[PDB]
């Protein structure tokens, strides 16, 4: 993130940190949806001109993280991964379209005040709530300080985000970020890929993931707008793979 | 079925379920109203 707040312990509990084993790092952002599910971005994982193709055994995830510099003795949480499952129709070659993974933990997580699972949005819901000038929040690292950052995001209107890059951006996608002349008040980077984009319902008061950040043409770009998987257009593949294990 | 997930999803340990609210959420609800 840039012009980022320190969040506060326990604010996104759902947060998970994918690492990379040898040089031992974080690679990526990803979300807690169960006790053994987490959501990412396929791109973290899978860009074959990049000779980029993870396995399992080359990742891990860490939960309830505060601090990137620091053990936190007694709160964060470590899992091997299980299983990936890239979406079948991701495109890479094109404009990241299907921009998701899942990762199924080797074992399941303990619950506490510091992990616990995000929703998923309904129908209902994503009608409600993913709409332009509706700000949400997306949480990651400084592009400079040691805790997990915040940044609280207008979603932008279709027409706009289609003018503000020359990718061919899909209705799997949604763009969101203050525009120009708002100036500097805080963005999602390149970097914050594979993290979510949640909104608070004001229904029932939950947290609802409805992006996975998928690419960033701001921070130390010249371009406008972060760009954003639509969790809710691809929650039956979600709920399949789940069911079908 | 994994279905609407968790009956306890997105709900904070520190937040909602102690009716404690984070220093920008306000922010978030906010902009629905505009």
């Amino acid at each position: 993130t840039v012009e980022g707040s320190d969040a506060e312990i326990g604010m996104s509990p759902w947060q998970v940190m994918l690492f990379r084993k040898s040089p031992q790092e974080l690679l990526c952002g990803a979300s807690l949806i169960s006790d053994r599910w987490v959501l990412t971005a396929a791109h973290c994982l899978l860009y074959p001109p990049w000779d980029k193709n993870f396995t399992e055994n080359d990742l891990l995830v860490r939960i309830g993280k505060h601090s990137r510099t620091r053990y936190e003795r007694n709160i964060e949480k470590i899992s091997m991964l299980e299983k990936i499952y890239i979406h079948p129709r991701y495109n890479w070659r094109e404009n990241l379209d299907r921009d998701i993974a899942l990762m199924k933990l080797k074992k399941p997580v303990a619950f506490s005040d510091y992990i616990h699972p995000v929703c998923l949005p309904d129908r209902e819901t994503a009608a409600s709530l993913l709409q332009a000038g509706y700000k949400g929040r997306v949480t990651g690292w400084g592009n400079q300080p040691s805790v997990l950052q915040v940044v609280n995001l207008p979603i932008v209107e279709r027409p706009v985000c289609k003018d503000s890059t020359r990718i061919r951006i899909t209705d799997n996608m949604f763009c969101a970020g203050y525009k120009p002349d708002e100036g500097k008040r805080g963005d999602a980077c390149e970097g914050d890929s594979g993290g979510p984009f949640v909104m608070k319902s004001p229904f029932n008061n939950r947290w609802y993931q409805m992006g996975i950040v998928s690419w960033g043409e701001g921070c130390d770009r010249d371009g406008k707008y972060g760009f954003y998987t639509h969790v809710f257009r691809l929650k039956k593949w979600i709920q399949k793979v789940i069911d079908q294990f | 079925t994994f279905g609407s997930g968790e009956a306890d999803c997105g709900l904070r340990p520190l937040f909602e379920k102690k009716s404690l609210e984070d220093k920008t959420e306000r922010e978030l609800l906010e902009s629905y109203i505009d």
